[PDB]
């Protein structure tokens, strides 16, 4: 489902941060990432396809036997040390709705703005359901991708859980 | 934001180990020995919306 | 080395040679399962973002995967030599097995306190 | 294969099975007054003849 | 016993002569106060049971489950009054009189004298409990687990009054003050062995043992939550209590007929555990588990000593708290989504952070974590079965770690992770689900500061 | 406030203060500290509730049991006499269970009070616990749980004719 | 939930107060029964071979 | 593809890939993120034995 | 959801001749509701 | 419903006079042919625990 | 297909009173039902019970074992005798067979 | 109180089974004070030991 383009980017990448791994100290990562660079620039402007995707394949079995076992990952990509680390903080907006009237007394200000959101939200579902059936083909649709509003004053379909969504750090 | 509980969390590690250590008989011992255990439990899994804390 | 793949420890995907095989028959597969993906992203959505909307959205998927992992067996069960066998090997097996490791156990040390052999000098709790 | 299989097959499930088929044997009957009184004579042959009933 | 019998009669009336709006309050309120008098029956002797008259008694055994009984008919209440606030007026006083029945049923079985006596209640309780999984439970599975219930029950049952009713031809009393004086030895020969198994095996049912508990995990997945709580809490136990009174003229034949049972609990706590693993219904894992508690119980009667019979009297009510308790908050995440598939509702504990409190403590007295009295039970049988044998150590020790997975996994699982995104109505704990955990886990607790109490007459 | 010849205890041999330093001992201002600030206040209100104590007088009492006539004396399935029996039985059990206790309790108070000498200094304590619990475990040991006065003297016959056996044979 | 613990706290402390300061006047007051023996030709209540006010009240009232 | 017509009681129910959850791209916005599941997706008939906190399949370095 | 109660396709289970159909008891019909057959 | 208990009273009384009847004709036909036939009842020969042998088998 | 009702809507009892309880929807009876829970399950049965079986007056003669021991061990040693017999019952009391 | 009443029920089915309790115990007299264990002489204003 990937290009040839894309899969010949993601190894360099691949191939860049594991090469980082080995190296640590700045200035030898440096020479290497540009002795790495020009393997890639050897072969770049290769048009017989057939051969491009051997050398693809090759460099693939190149990686996996010199990929570090033990590769940096940045902390709060998957498999980081902070991945996931936030999530029991990570509230859904809904909750506020059962809040006592008492916890809510609290903020006044901040409840008042949440009611005109949930205004926004209710006088915009219709619009929102309507455009998404008459830009979706008979069968269905066939990507996951969204339409932007098209009329002014339309907001974009099926928004809500987007532009509502926890912040990263909620407390 | 839960950094009452962690303490609490903390001090109950605290307490079953000093139960752990001035026991004279080996059932006032295993309620030592299983209450660090489940301390850890608690405290390893701290953030417990990670899949790996929980792990 | 090539790699081996495993139960535990599948083949990475850049060493699959499938992965390099992209014929037009495999592209119009692919499309046709990220229409499937797309379809029910929509259908989940629509009740997902409705603002009407309190409760559970049920997944007929899952409630198909819970109703498989139970009432549907019996329903497809056959006796046949496969599942007499892994009965018979699994069920009773093990209770034949337990019930000689603690018959010989306890006639051997029913025999040694007969004979006064076995050593109970300060046993009086049991 | 135990719980779900083998425990439900070799109790509930064959008891059942058998109780069943005994039913339809003993209710399909073809309401005819020929067959049931044919089915005392040859109880009562049989009560004398081979338990001695009448003895 | 009369003092007990007469007002559980009365909640009755009370519930049906009540105004429409205070059935609730009014049972609740009364079957509360009757439990508060039960604490009367500790009134026992060192050497001496408590004999009332010639119908009723009261022992360390009976007692302990006594009091558990009459303490679950309020929680039962207060558990069953919300799924039933639609039903009209006249089918929720059916329900109540079911409930309060089924206590009437119960303190007369484990007070009663005289074992066909025993055997009457110990069956009229199926009328009861299968009119309230059948008429009462949510789905079309109750017909068939009422019928799983019910003759699983029976195929046991009449072949223990065939032999209650050839004991007492032949001994001349069933009187269980009789009996514990006239007993004699039980010789080698093939009748003897049918009346070890008639004289057993309705009880081994009821426990349930491995290999005759497929009709548990029906019932309890069936049942309402107030069926849930009585099956898991007292109505196993009769079992339990059923074989520790009837031990008594069966020996010295338990001496190896107890050794297919041992086995099939020995090797069946360890294969229920496992199951617990990937049960996918959270009532039926709940149910699961209650196979492998029973499972300890069995063996520890069947061994037949003073540490045994300690193990398996404390064992059976800390399971009788721990597992109502479980179904209770299992029932209360089953009244916000309406499904008991345990994967679908995560990371609870954000949402609902004083009752994943309550879970944590419910799963760690299920794994048994000392000194509640969850592990003094067990440890006691653990300590009498390496005396039986040393190798059931490997067995039992094997077990405790699979118990902790799942008690574990089950907490896991629904209380942290992250929460499900489309599951948005899960309202804040009601006072009325708080109190009922909180009623069930403080006296569990508080039973660990005076173990006596629970330890049955070996003590 | 108990029986001393119940629980002995050796007389206490505590060695003088006989110190080889100029620096004061931080122990025994503390000792002096703890005096006043604990023990004083503490011995203050125990008196205050002695006094209490005083005014009321009253009195509660060991239950004395009269013996009756044991298993061996009873005539077969005569629950009234069995009755009595074995309910005495029962009490002998339970006060049995307490004796070897008492002696436990004294086996385990001279190991900690002898320290690193407890191994020489103990042995008359273990003597007595070994021969007690010998005793016990001849009367009640492998009754099984549903024991009783029956089965007790059911074991003491058997162990009576395999002593007689034996010794008729020597 | 926090209405839930003040309510829960507040019930537990409606006799748990009571009965705490009961006890200890009890205890201060009245003081447990100092053992003795059996006077010649008296015969004790059942009730008077327990050591505390609470328990023999328990045994009087009740059993 | 279903799994075999033994007596073992799967029915049609579909074999899919024996692959932890571990594997799926965490990148891709998934319905349920934790468990890396989309709604109305068939799931494994083992999925309560690859969730992330259980059994990984994943390729290893050696 | 609130608790199932039997349909119509549960209720026709007992609606029929027989409990259990076979091949002897294809032909059997219920008979009349009022008991009486026509002449 | 005055009826109803009067009336049930009022069979269930004469139904228990005759039942406690029975019972006491059931006693009395056993009695005297207890003393008719004293060779079939004779009086058994008591003997005390310590003189009657029990097998004891230990739970170990 | 059939004329039946529909499924009704899940009602939240918070809606109509923010002070529920959860135990009625009439707010009066839902006040009245907790108190009754609360006060006879927590001020009564738990406190008072537990209260109650801390001061059981010698619960199964545990106790009075332990004074009974204490003077038998005291006469016994004074008097020197064994402080336990092996033999439960009087030899002279018992017949063997053969 | 016509709107109350029904709260006596439960209490007085206490009150009742605990006096036929008591009523029992007259009818299981056989023994009083007959006992080998605790038989005794009367004391001067006793008409018996327990009831
Ligand atoms: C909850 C369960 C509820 C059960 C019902 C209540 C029953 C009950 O409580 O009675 C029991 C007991 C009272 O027993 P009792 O039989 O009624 O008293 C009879 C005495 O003869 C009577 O004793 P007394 O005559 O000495 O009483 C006088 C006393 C007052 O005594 C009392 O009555 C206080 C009672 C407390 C209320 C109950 C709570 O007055 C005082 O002087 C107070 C002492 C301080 C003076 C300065 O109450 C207590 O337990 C008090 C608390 C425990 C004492 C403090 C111990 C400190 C902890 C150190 C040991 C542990 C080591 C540390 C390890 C830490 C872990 C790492
Ligand atoms: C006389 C009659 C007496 C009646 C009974 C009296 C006791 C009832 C207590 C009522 C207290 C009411 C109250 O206001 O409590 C507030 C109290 C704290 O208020 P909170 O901060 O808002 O609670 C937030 C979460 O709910 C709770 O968040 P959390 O996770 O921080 O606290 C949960 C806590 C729940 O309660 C606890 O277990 C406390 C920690 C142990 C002490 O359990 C834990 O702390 C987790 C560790 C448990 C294992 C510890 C290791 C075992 C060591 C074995 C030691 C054995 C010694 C020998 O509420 C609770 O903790 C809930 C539990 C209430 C039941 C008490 C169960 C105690 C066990
Ligand atoms: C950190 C360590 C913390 C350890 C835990 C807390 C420690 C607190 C200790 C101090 C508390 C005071 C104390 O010690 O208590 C004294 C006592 C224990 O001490 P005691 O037994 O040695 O004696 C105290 C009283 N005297 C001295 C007079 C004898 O506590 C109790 O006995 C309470 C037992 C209550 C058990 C009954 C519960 C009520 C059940 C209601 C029935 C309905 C439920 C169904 C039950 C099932 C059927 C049985
Ligand atoms: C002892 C059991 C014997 C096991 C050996 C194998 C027996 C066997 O081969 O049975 C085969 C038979 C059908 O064979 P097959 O030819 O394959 O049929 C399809 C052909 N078209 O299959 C049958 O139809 C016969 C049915 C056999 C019944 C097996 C009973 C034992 C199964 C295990 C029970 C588990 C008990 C659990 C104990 C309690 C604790 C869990
Ligand atoms: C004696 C009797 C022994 C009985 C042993 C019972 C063993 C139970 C087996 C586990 C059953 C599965 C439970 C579910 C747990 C699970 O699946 O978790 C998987 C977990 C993943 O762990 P991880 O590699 O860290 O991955 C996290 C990053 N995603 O991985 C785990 O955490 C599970 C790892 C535990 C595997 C068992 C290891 C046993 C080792 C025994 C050999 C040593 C013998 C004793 C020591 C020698 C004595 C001197
Ligand atoms: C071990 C001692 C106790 C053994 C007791 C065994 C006797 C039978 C107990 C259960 C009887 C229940 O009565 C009947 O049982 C069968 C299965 O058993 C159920 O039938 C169930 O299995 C059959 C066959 O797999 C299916 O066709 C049916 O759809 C399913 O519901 C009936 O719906 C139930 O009405
Ligand atoms: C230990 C001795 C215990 C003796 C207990 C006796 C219990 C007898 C229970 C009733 C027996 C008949 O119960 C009947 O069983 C059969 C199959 O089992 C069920 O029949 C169902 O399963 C069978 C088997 O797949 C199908 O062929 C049938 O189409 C289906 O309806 C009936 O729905 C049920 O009504
Ligand atoms: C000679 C023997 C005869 C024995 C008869 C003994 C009982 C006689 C009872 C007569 C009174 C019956 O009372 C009649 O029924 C019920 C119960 O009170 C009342 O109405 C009832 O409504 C609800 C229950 O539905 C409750 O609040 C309460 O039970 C009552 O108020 C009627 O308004 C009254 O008319
Ligand atoms: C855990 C708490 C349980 C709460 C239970 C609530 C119901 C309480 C029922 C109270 C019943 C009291 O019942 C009655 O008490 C009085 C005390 O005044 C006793 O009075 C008698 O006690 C003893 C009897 O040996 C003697 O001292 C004397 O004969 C007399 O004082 C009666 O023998 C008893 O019939
Ligand atoms: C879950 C299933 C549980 C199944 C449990 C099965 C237990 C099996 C117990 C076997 C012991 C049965 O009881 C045993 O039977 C044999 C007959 O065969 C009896 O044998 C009796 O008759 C034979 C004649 O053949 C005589 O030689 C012998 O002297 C006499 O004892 C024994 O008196 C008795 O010891
Ligand atoms: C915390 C509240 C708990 C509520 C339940 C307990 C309520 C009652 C508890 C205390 C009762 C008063 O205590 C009770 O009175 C006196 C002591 O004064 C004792 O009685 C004894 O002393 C009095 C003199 O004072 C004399 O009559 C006599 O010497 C003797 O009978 C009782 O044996 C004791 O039990």
């Amino acid at each position: 489902y990937l290009t040839h383009q894309q899969k010949v980017l993601r190894l360099y990448k691949r191939a860049l941060r594991h090469l980082e791994s080995w190296c640590i100290h700045r200035d030898k990562y440096r020479y290497f990432a540009c002795l790495l660079r020009a393997r890639f620039d050897e072969h770049k402007n290769e048009k017989d396809m057939v051969k491009a995707t051997q050398l693809l394949r090759e460099a693939e079995e190149e990686f996996w036997h010199g990929q570090h076992p033990q590769p940096y990952i940045f902390p709060e990509s998957p498999g980081g040390t902070s991945y996931e680390r936030y999530e029991c903080y990570k509230v859904p907006e809904w909750c506020l709705d059962d809040w006592h009237p008492s916890e809510k007394a609290m903020y006044p200000d901040y409840f008042a703005k949440r009611e005109q959101w949930k205004k926004l939200r209710r006088e915009s579902w219709e619009r929102e359901v309507k455009q998404l059936q008459e830009e979706t083909p008979v069968g269905g649709p066939r990507t996951e991708a969204l339409p932007p509003a098209r009329k002014q004053g339309d907001l974009p379909p099926l928004w809500w859980h987007i532009v509502t969504r926890p912040r990263e750090r909620p407390m | 934001p839960n950094i009452n509980k962690f303490f609490k969390y903390l001090l109950l590690f605290l307490i079953t180990m000093l139960i752990l250590v001035t026991a004279n008989n080996l059932f006032q011992l295993f309620i030592g020995w299983e209450g660090v255990g489940i301390m850890s439990f608690l405290l390893i899994g701290w953030w417990y919306g990670r899949a790996d804390a929980n792990t | 080395p090539k790699y081996e793949a495993s139960r535990l420890s599948s083949l990475p995907t850049t060493l699959d040679p499938a992965e390099y095989d992209i014929s037009s028959e495999t592209r119009k597969a692919q499309a046709e399962r990220l229409a499937i993906r797309s379809r029910l992203k929509r259908e989940y959505q629509l009740q997902y973002y409705d603002p009407s909307r309190r409760g559970v959205i049920e997944d007929p998927a899952l409630v198909r995967w819970t109703y498989a992992r139970s009432a549907n067996i019996y329903p497809n069960f056959r006796p046949n030599t496969k599942t007499s066998l892994l009965g018979a090997l699994f069920g009773i097996g093990p209770l034949v097995f337990w019930y000689y490791v603690f018959k010989t156990d306890r006639d051997r040390k029913e025999k040694l306190i007969q004979e006064g052999k076995l050593d109970r000098t300060f046993n009086i709790s049991y | 294969l135990l719980d779900l299989i083998w425990l439900e097959a070799i109790l509930p499930k064959t008891i059942s099975l058998a109780q069943m088929k005994a039913s339809t044997l003993v209710t399909n009957q073809k309401g005819l007054i020929k067959l049931y009184f044919l089915s005392f004579l040859i109880t009562i042959l049989i009560s004398m003849i081979l338990f001695n009933f009448h003895e | 016993m009369l003092k007990y019998i007469i007002p559980t009669i009365m909640l009755m009336p009370l519930t049906w002569l009540s105004k429409n709006n205070m059935i609730w309050v009014n049972s609740t309120a009364h079957s509360l106060l009757i439990s508060f008098t039960s604490l009367l029956l500790m009134n026992q002797f060192g050497d001496n049971s408590l004999n009332f008259s010639l119908l009723f008694f009261s022992d360390s055994l009976s007692t302990p489950l006594l009091i558990l009984t009459m303490w679950l008919l309020p929680l039962m209440l207060m558990a069953s009054q919300h799924h039933l606030s639609k039903e009209n007026l006249t089918r929720k006083k059916l329900f109540i009189t079911m409930l309060i029945s089924l206590q009437l049923f119960l303190i007369m079985t484990f007070t009663a004298m005289e074992l066909i006596l025993f055997y009457i209640l110990f069956e009229a309780t199926l009328v009861p409990t299968l009119i309230i999984i059948t008429r009462w439970g949510n789905q079309t599975e109750r017909l068939n687990a009422g019928l799983y219930f019910l003759f699983y029950t029976l195929a046991g049952s009449l072949p223990l009054l065939v032999a209650l009713i050839y004991i007492q031809n032949t001994v001349g009393s069933l009187n269980f003050l009789m009996l514990q004086y006239w007993v004699q030895p039980v010789h080698n020969s093939w009748s003897n062995v049918f009346m070890w198994l008639a004289c057993m095996m309705a009880f081994m049912v009821k426990m349930p043992l491995y290999g005759l508990h497929l009709w548990l995990p029906k019932a309890h997945v069936e049942a309402p939550i107030a069926g849930s709580m009585v099956l898991a809490a007292v109505l196993l136990k009769l079992g339990g209590y059923g074989m520790l009174r009837i031990t008594l003229i069966l020996n010295p034949m338990t001496d190896f007929m107890a050794y297919p049972f041992i086995m099939l609990s020995l090797w069946g706590m360890i294969m229920t555990s496992s199951i617990c693993l990937r049960q996918t219904d959270l009532k039926s894992l709940i149910a699961y588990s209650s196979v492998s508690h029973m499972a300890l119980v069995i063996v520890a009667i069947l061994i037949q000593t003073p540490w045994s019979y300690m193990g398996a009297t404390a064992l059976m009510i800390a399971h009788g708290l721990t597992s109502s308790m479980l179904f209770c908050l299992a029932n209360s995440n089953y009244e916000r989504i309406h499904s008991r598939t345990m994967i679908l509702a995560r990371g609870l504990q954000t949402l609902l952070p004083l009752m994943a409190t309550w879970w944590l403590l419910a799963s760690l007295t299920n794994l048994a974590l000392p000194p509640t009295i969850n592990l003094i039970g067990e440890l006691f049988v653990v300590m009498s079965t390496f005396s039986w044998s040393n190798i059931t150590i490997i067995l039992m020790g094997v077990n405790m770690v699979i118990t902790a997975l799942y008690s574990l996994y089950m907490l896991i699982m629904t209380q942290r992770g992250k929460y499900t995104y489309h599951i948005n109505n899960i309202s804040p704990s009601f006072t009325r689900e708080n109190a009922l955990m909180s009623l069930h886990i403080l006296p569990l607790l508080l039973l660990t500061l005076n173990p006596k109490i629970i330890l049955g007459p070996l003590y | 406030s108990w029986d001393k010849d119940v629980y002995p205890e050796p007389p206490r041999r505590t060695p003088a203060p006989s110190p080889q330093t100029s620096l004061p001992n931080p122990i025994t201002y503390l000792t002096k500290a703890f005096d006043l600030l604990v023990d004083r206040p503490v011995t203050l209100v125990r008196e205050f509730i002695e006094r209490q104590h005083a005014k009321n007088k009253y009195y509660y009492y060991h239950r004395e049991f009269r013996r009756v006539p044991d298993i061996t004396e009873c005539q077969e399935k005569d629950v009234l006499c069995m009755f009595e029996a074995e309910m005495q039985w029962r009490r002998d059990y339970k006060v049995d269970q307490e004796i070897v206790n008492i002696i436990q309790e004294r086996l385990k108070a001279c190991q900690q009070r002898e320290g690193e000498s407890h191994r020489q200094n103990c042995a008359k304590e273990l003597e007595q616990f070994t021969q007690v619990v010998k005793a016990y475990q001849d009367r009640y040991h492998d009754l099984g749980a549903h024991y009783s006065a029956r089965k007790c003297l059911a074991k003491q016959k058997q162990r009576m004719l395999a002593e007689r056996k034996a010794a008729k044979e020597a | 939930d926090k209405r839930f613990l003040k309510l829960l706290r507040f019930y537990i402390l409606l006799t748990g107060i009571p009965v705490a300061i009961g006890i200890t006047l009890i205890n201060v007051f009245i003081g447990e029964a100092e053992l003795a023996e059996i006077p010649e030709g008296y015969v004790p209540e059942h009730w008077e071979y327990f050591k505390h006010p609470i328990s023999r009240w328990i045994a009087r009232t009740f059993f | 593809e279903p799994y075999p017509d033994d007596g073992t009681g799967y029915g049609d129910y579909p074999k899919l890939p024996d692959r932890s959850q571990q594997e799926r791209d965490p990148w891709y916005d998934w319905d349920h993120p934790d468990l890396r599941l989309n709604w109305g997706e068939p799931m494994h008939w083992d999925l309560d034995m690859y969730i992330r906190n259980r059994v990984d399949t994943s390729p290893t370095p050696v | 959801a609130r608790q199932w109660q039997p349909d119509v396709e549960w209720a026709e289970q007992y609606g029929g001749a027989v409990m259990y159909p076979t091949k002897e008891t294809a032909h059997w019909k219920p008979p009349p509701w009022n008991d009486v057959d026509p002449p | 419903q005055l009826l109803y208990i009067t009336s049930f009273v009022f069979v269930g009384y004469y139904l228990l006079k005759r039942q406690d009847y029975m019972y006491a004709v059931r006693d009395h036909d056993m009695f005297s042919y207890i003393k008719s036939h004293p060779e079939d009842f004779p009086e058994k020969d008591k003997k005390t625990y310590g003189e009657v042998f029990e097998e004891f088998h230990p739970v170990r | 297909r059939w004329q039946e009702d529909p499924e009704p809507e899940d009602e939240n009892l918070y809606e109509k009173n923010p002070d529920s309880h959860g135990y009625d929807k009439d707010p009066a009876v839902d006040i009245w039902n907790m108190r009754v829970v609360f006060f006879f399950g927590f001020s009564i049965v738990l406190v008072l019970g537990s209260t109650f079986v801390a001061y059981l007056p010698d619960y199964r003669m545990q106790e009075w074992a332990r004074r009974e021991a204490e003077r038998l061990v005291k006469y016994r040693e004074a008097h020197g005798l064994p402080i336990m017999e092996s033999n439960c019952f009087d030899p002279s009391k018992i017949q063997l067979p053969e | 109180v016509r709107d109350h009443w029904v709260h006596v029920l439960v209490p007085m089915g206490f009150v009742f089974g605990y006096y036929l309790d008591r009523k029992n115990d007259e009818k299981l007299t056989a023994f009083r004070n007959k006992s080998l264990l605790y038989k005794r002489e009367l004391k001067p204003n006793e008409e018996v030991t327990w009831k």
